[PDB]
RNA sequence: CAGCCACCCGAGAUUGAGCAAUAACAGGUCUGUGAUGCCCUUAGAUGUCCGGGGCUGCACGCGCGCUACACUGACUGGCUCAGCGUGUGCCUACCCUACGCCGGCAGGCGCGGGUAACCCGUUGAACCCCAUUCGUGAUGGGGAUCGGGGAUUGCAAUUAUUCCCCAUGAACGAGGAAUUCCCAGUAAGUGCGGGUCAUAAGCUUGCGUUGAUUAAGUCCCUGCCCUUUGUACACACCGCCCGU
């Protein structure tokens, strides 16, 4: 068996994006008992998607010059809130994780386009890899600010943001960021 | 009475008389392995000391 | 009116009191010179100050002493007189008072100085 | 018997002495279930239960470790265990199941047999780090 | 010993008012010298359970603490562990509470200027005691 | 800024706390502090005391993550 | 085709640096030098024998950097993993440094261990491994702002300069415009070492330890002037030049 942390089942995930399981994978054979395998995917290209996304999380809520070099703390803090989503929604955290990655994942962004002008922006399609990168970045930014200077501890601010982003609820900071991206895509055609 | 008074105060911590062993120069003495030179003489005379650059 | 003392003792008591509890009265200074020992060129300043102290003019201060050496002192026998201490080019005149004990003679030689007075003017804009 | 063929990660290494014993795996006087970080135990039980806890049928494996960093020792202690299992399973017993378990753990990951050649580079002067340089003064 | 209802805002020093919201081992930091590891050690060797809170602060606790802070030799504590060892201008060895008596000792600006000492002049202008060299750099005071 | 919180022992730590923490499904010092208006420090202290009483099920313990669930 | 991109094996399918052209600068160094050019210096010798102050000053402007603003955490302490090195010696005491007694703090004598992978050393180390008050504060993030005392190398710690114990919580709620630096064991966090050295690091130079989403692209607004082009410049645009 290959269950996550030996307690969360991995034979239950359904991405439901027709063909996106090659760019968001927790079932893949690279998915291991723990999300700790040291950094080896960042060297080359399109190898980052071969990462077990649990590792990408435990390294994305791992930032800001106070956490770098403390990866075991990140693995402890992901065990935390994995066993907490195990009880908050009464379901496997991988299901809500794939729901969050399939909804928060942006499609339309706005960028400067042109060789001779600088007046406005143009709508662009954000590829699956960049969309998961910036979605996890928004999730981690919210989870940092939701427990920053606040009495609320980690594994619950992250937990709250994850649950209210996984169901598509717009109350999430990540989902409001997604809506802002979509609306700025509307307003810059 | 300077003949018996000469060299009264032992200046042992200072390198005024223990300066670079080459000439009347200071300001950058290094005692690594007891060189007792400044940077100038060491770098210009490092070929005979045995220190080479292959790093 | 106001009351000043040296923690229950004076120069006379400290002269009578031995160095045993003097070290307990000593803050941290002038103790290890005993263990280290005193060197040469160090026997004339005490004689000179004592000789000056022996004859004190009536209604006049003890005669000025020109000293070029910062001599470490171990006893309060200096207190009660005047000293001409070093400034850098002259000899400045010092009245000794009970603050001398508990402090070193070299701590009365304060000499440090600016260059000149001016403001950021025509030359300096940014 | 010493069929040890290193098993390494960074500057820390492990040597997996293997013999016909009790089936208990020892790490320098302490069981693999209890290691100082108290966090990578699953990383150590991964190989055995991935290939099968039933494989050990009287094999005493003592791994001796030396090097810097605890987590640096791990990924090599388990690599040493996998190497010792490979040596035992290559010395006498068949290869079909050996190739089966090898394919399974190879698709599981790559850091069980072949070492990571990575190592800490030197630092270049004129900066705080090897690649980072000081701030420009305007 | 243990009692749910003993929470009072004020401790008595010189009939002045202090804060009483802090927990034990931290509610007696309101005294100038008591606090830090001093209060920690007196509560540590006071032979009482330290899990108590502000609400369970008994009057016997306060009385024993006041007695222990009056003189340090209750558990043979030397005088230097207090902020005031042998005093200046008097031969005492203890710190005095309230204001107008201890703070009278701190004013140390005129007599050193009599002997033209540097320390007194430095404390006369409110300059640095640690010896922070001042050339142009510094971002405190006028802006 | 201004430190001012509940430090008084009254009908807030036993009543409405021992009568509303057991009935909820997630119990955390932060969760108890937020949902029951109580202080997180005293929440931890009371949770330790009631664990000593033995009326919870503990999964794991940490400085910031002590995992409790209903047992009785 | 030269080559580029993917893939299986393989330790490794771009490991990092010193060498680096022709030719040149009026860029810094005469305060690096027993390598040196008329002026003060012709013994009235800007230290020179002895040596007692000096780049050791206060109102402020984004000069490399420093600990932080906190609950991914300082914090009782549990467990335990480092690698380059540096080390008793010519007007060179002072270098590391295994125990008894004492002394919280540095340190006294001894039996010895060290020219060295023999001695500290198994650098038991150090970051982390989260059982302690901690809960949004002036207390425990933030010793940043007081006076006393033991004292080891230091005749000479005067701005407790440097070895600590008590008390001192100012300011900082991650901070405008302009804006350094960073692609793999890298950035980043983290401590040890060498340089200076009374025993000395907020600096620099090495080392380990822990250790990413950062994109395998374009030339914007940054420089680098390669090709075409114009020239009345060639002292080469800091050029040339017209007129009152």
């Amino acid at each position: 068996d290959i269950k996550l942390f030996g307690k969360w089942s991995t034979d239950d995930v359904q991405i439901n994006d027709i063909s996106l399981q090659d760019y968001i994978a927790v079932k893949e054979k690279y998915a291991k008992y723990l999300p700790h395998s040291a950094g080896r995917y960042a060297a080359k290209r399109f190898r980052k998607a071969q990462c077990p996304i649990v590792e990408r999380l435990t390294n994305s809520m791992m930032m800001h010059g106070r956490n770098n070099g403390k990866k075991l703390m990140t693995v402890r803090i992901v065990k935390h809130a994995f066993e907490i989503i195990h009880l908050l929604t009464g379901e496997n955290p991988l299901q809500v994780l794939v729901n969050a990655i399939i909804n928060s994942g942006p499609r339309e962004d706005s960028t400067r386009i042109g060789r001779a002008g600088t007046v406005r922006r143009q709508a662009v399609d954000v590829s699956p890899l960049r969309r998961v990168n910036q979605a996890i970045w928004l999730l981690c930014t919210g989870a940092r600010e939701a427990a920053f200077r606040n009495i609320k501890t980690i594994a619950e601010c992250l937990a709250d943001e994850l649950i209210n982003a996984a169901k598509g609820s717009s109350n999430s900071y990540a989902i409001k960021k997604k809506d802002e991206l979509e609306r700025v895509a509307k307003s810059n055609r | 009475g300077h003949q018996q008074l000469y060299w009264s105060h032992p200046r042992k911590f200072g390198q005024g008389s223990r300066s670079c062993r080459v000439c009347s120069n200071r300001h950058g003495l290094i005692r690594k392995y007891g060189l007792n030179m400044c940077r100038q003489c060491f770098r210009q005379y490092a070929k005979d000391i045995g220190f080479i650059k292959l790093d | 009116f106001r009351k000043f003392t040296y923690r229950g003792v004076d120069l006379d008591q400290l002269l009578d009191m031995s160095y045993e509890q003097l070290m307990q009265l000593y803050s941290a200074r002038q103790r290890r010179r005993l263990n280290r020992g005193l060197r040469r060129k160090q026997h004339s300043l005490l004689k000179r100050l004592r000789k000056a102290k022996k004859e004190a003019p009536p209604m006049e201060k003890p005669e000025v002493v020109k000293t070029h050496l910062r001599d470490m002192i171990i006893l309060p026998e200096m207190v009660g007189s005047m000293v001409g201490v070093y400034n850098g080019k002259t000899f400045n005149q010092v009245e000794i008072k009970p603050e001398m004990i508990g402090h070193y003679l070299g701590e009365f030689s304060i000499t440090y100085k600016p260059v000149k007075h001016g403001r950021p003017g025509i030359g300096a804009t940014h | 018997q010493s069929v040890q063929v290193f098993g390494r990660k960074k500057t820390a290494t492990a040597v997996a002495h293997c013999k016909r014993g009790n089936g208990l795996i020892k790490v320098n006087g302490r069981p693999l279930e209890m290691i100082e970080p108290r966090t990578l135990q699953y990383k150590l039980l991964e190989p055995v239960l991935l290939l099968g806890k039933e494989r050990f049928a009287g094999v005493d494996i003592r791994v001796r470790v030396k090097g810097g960093g605890h987590v640096a020792q791990i990924y090599a202690i388990r690599q040493s265990i996998s190497k010792a299992l490979v040596a035992y399973y290559q010395k006498y017993v068949d290869e079909a199941s050996k190739k089966e378990i090898k394919d399974i753990l190879i698709q599981y990951d790559r850091t069980l047999l072949v070492a990571d050649p990575r190592r800490c580079e030197s630092k270049k002067f004129g900066g705080p780090g090897a690649r980072a340089r000081y701030q420009k003064s305007y | 010993l243990v009692i749910p209802e003993k929470f009072q805002h004020i401790l008595r020093v010189l009939n002045t008012n202090i804060d009483g919201r802090r927990k034990i081992a931290f509610a007696i930091t309101a005294i100038k010298g008591v606090g830090r590891r001093y209060a920690h050690v007196v509560l540590r060797k006071a032979d009482i359970d330290l899990t108590k809170r502000a609400g369970e602060l008994t009057e016997d606790e306060v009385e024993r603490v006041i007695t222990i802070m009056q003189n340090p030799r209750q558990y043979k504590i030397p005088d230097w562990f207090l902020n005031r060892q042998k005093d200046v201008k008097d031969g005492k060895y203890s710190q005095v509470l309230a204001n107008g008596l201890d703070n009278k000792l701190r004013e140390d600006l005129e007599r050193l200027k009599k002997i033209r000492a540097h320390r007194g002049l430095r404390h006369f202008w409110g300059l640095r005691v640690r010896g922070q060299h001042t050339k142009t750099t510094g971002r405190r005071g006028r802006t | 800024d201004k430190l001012n919180n509940l430090v008084l022992f009254d009908k807030a730590t036993y009543d409405k706390l021992c009568k509303e923490v057991p009935n909820y499904k997630l119990i955390t010092p932060a969760v108890v502090s937020e949902r029951l208006k109580i202080r997180g420090s005293l929440a931890r202290a009371a949770l330790q005391e009631l664990l000593s009483k033995g009326l919870i099920k503990l999964v794991s313990k940490h400085r910031a993550q002590v995992i409790y669930t209903r047992n009785t």
